[PDB]
RNA sequence: UUUUUUUUUUUUUUUUUUUUUUUUUUCUCCUCUUUUUUUUUUUU
């Protein structure tokens, strides 16, 4: 199957708006959807909803040896995924022209920005050492997919929480959230991500645009920079054609957009360090909304186990024993011998010779 | 304008690892020859320091002269030096980073008669290896 | 007192695909000065 065709009436309309400066959800030019960010309950583990898109950020870790060459450093996977069910088109692949600019766009961000610190997780070197793993899904398709991963994996990496070890001598000894208390990372900086689209030739700009909106344009440009002033990756793509003027333009508005971003994304893993440490109730599910129509709970159910010994016990004693026609196996020769109703002759010999 | 040449490289790497890396090369025209005497200012305009003519002579070593008994050439008695880029090379590639760094200090001063001069990026003072050779006597 | 005739918007649709983070170097390196090394003891 494919996705409903674009019709002549909605582009018309949608291009007379962007010509009036007005757009269809009612926000401004430079505008962000409103963002919500949602904790789960064990380390590494976040639900972001820009506008109305979901990713679902998930880190993991695990102890490897470290190839040959690079004796003192951990790797750093990446995984995108695009869920079929996050809209008709994704197709288990059928859509391999998509996943690679986003893995790439992702991972040239991510990884040659040098923040995260995989300096310092090695435990010996030669030896053992922390292979961490990030993993990204997308859930619902709604537009503007790489802002929403790039903060999706931003948190999910500055909540994560390792396991920890004690080395001396030359002994190891691997302990658990018991034993010793899991230990955060260390994180340089805030690398996020901006999209800026163009609607008919360079002559208007909307920032964070959605999925109609993303119909509508000639061509996208990106613009990923950590805070401060500091500019980590651009990619010009779809089909534009652009001036001098305009690229510094936009990377003041990115300057501007990243700012908000990083307190937003501080205030929120500052709210959630600080429910996690009164002692209070976190998690999936204390989060789901109570003033609404669409959500119900119950709580725990005795719901009578009073009874089962007794079915058990008469289904078993009224049912018909096991019968006492026992076969007989036969032997033909060492090494083949046969049960069942049998062959007539011994074996085949001379039976058409 | 400029003369493409290349030179090969033998590497070896820290596991044993040796390659034949090639490399690029560019000749010039027109070196800069830092001297109060260059019969043709414009052609470099000499933009930098610059020596002034008192001295009886001029002494080059060759690669050894400033690869050890570097400790002498500081004292500001001594006037007109001028180092082979060669040299220098020699040194940053033998002898670390103390000597080159002091090297390089005594250079960047406005107090001694030294300069640097570009033998290896000028058009007909550059040589090629031959068969049968060694650093030094190419050198 | 001025008749009769001069065609027009390409035909076609019922196509198979059995992969997967990365990717590839940079050398040897003078740590200055009262010492052996003090040590019980009690109040936390």
């Amino acid at each position: 199957m494919k996705e409903t065709p674009l019709s002549n009436c909605e582009r018309r309309f949608l291009l007379r708006a962007i010509e009036e400066k007005k757009r269809l959800d009612g926000r401004q030019t430079y505008d962000y959807r409103n963002i919500r960010i949602s904790f789960g309950t064990d380390y590494g583990c976040c639900i972001v909803e820009l506008g109305k898109t979901r990713v679902l950020g998930q880190v993991s870790c695990e102890l490897v040896s470290p190839k040959l060459n690079r004796a003192t450093e951990g790797i750093l996977f990446f995984n995108l995924e695009l869920s079929q069910m996050a809209a008709p088109a994704f197709e288990p692949g059928r859509q391999s022209d998509l996943l690679v600019k986003l893995n790439r766009l992702m991972e040239r961000c991510l990884r040659n920005s040098k923040c995260i610190d995989t300096e310092s997780l090695c435990v010996v070197a030669g030896e053992k050492v922390w292979q961490i793993r990030v993993d990204l899904h997308l859930l619902n398709h709604d537009g503007n997919i790489i802002d929403a991963a790039s903060i999706a994996a931003i948190v999910a990496l500055c909540h994560f929480r390792r396991p920890d070890v004690s080395v001396q001598g030359d002994e190891v000894t691997l302990y658990t959230p018991e034993e010793r208390d899991p230990v955060p990372l260390s994180i340089h900086h805030m690398p996020i991500c901006v999209s800026f689209a163009f609607f008919q030739q360079g002559t208007y700009l909307l920032v964070d645009p959605n999925e109609r909106e993303e119909r509508v344009m000639d061509g996208l440009l990106v613009i990923a920079m950590n805070k401060h002033r500091e500019i980590c990756t651009i990619q010009s793509s779809g089909g534009i054609m652009l001036l001098k003027d305009q690229v510094l333009r936009c990377s003041k508005i990115a300057g501007v957009k990243v700012a908000e971003i990083t307190e937003l994304i501080l205030k929120a893993l500052e709210n959630d360090q600080k429910v996690r440490k009164e002692g209070g109730k976190f998690g999936f599910a204390e989060s789901i909304a109570n003033q609404r129509i669409t959500a119900f709970k119950m709580e725990k159910a005795p719901i009578d186990t009073s009874d089962v010994e007794e079915k058990a016990e008469e289904i078993i004693a009224e049912a018909e024993p096991p019968s006492e026609v026992v076969s007989t196996p036969v032997l033909w020769t060492p090494g083949t011998a046969q049960i069942g109703e049998g062959v007539e002759n011994s074996w085949g010999d001379l039976e058409d010779s | 304008m400029l003369q493409k040449r290349e030179k090969v490289l033998l590497l070896r790497t820290f596991q044993g690892r040796t390659l034949r890396i090639v490399r690029e090369h560019y000749l010039r025209p027109c070196v800069p020859c830092h001297s109060p005497l260059c019969p043709q200012p414009a052609a470099c305009s000499h933009d930098g320091k610059l020596l002034s003519s008192d001295v009886t002579h001029y002494v080059i070593p060759d690669w050894k002269v400033v690869q050890d008994y570097l400790e002498i050439l500081e004292f500001p008695e001594l006037k007109g030096i001028i180092f082979m880029q060669t040299a220098c090379q020699a040194v940053q590639h033998q002898r670390g980073r103390r000597q080159y760094n002091k090297l390089r200090n005594l250079l960047k001063d406005a107090r001694h008669d030294c300069i640097l001069f570009a033998n290896e990026f000028q058009q007909c003072c550059y040589l090629p290896r031959e068969r049968g050779e060694s650093m030094e006597k190419w050198q």
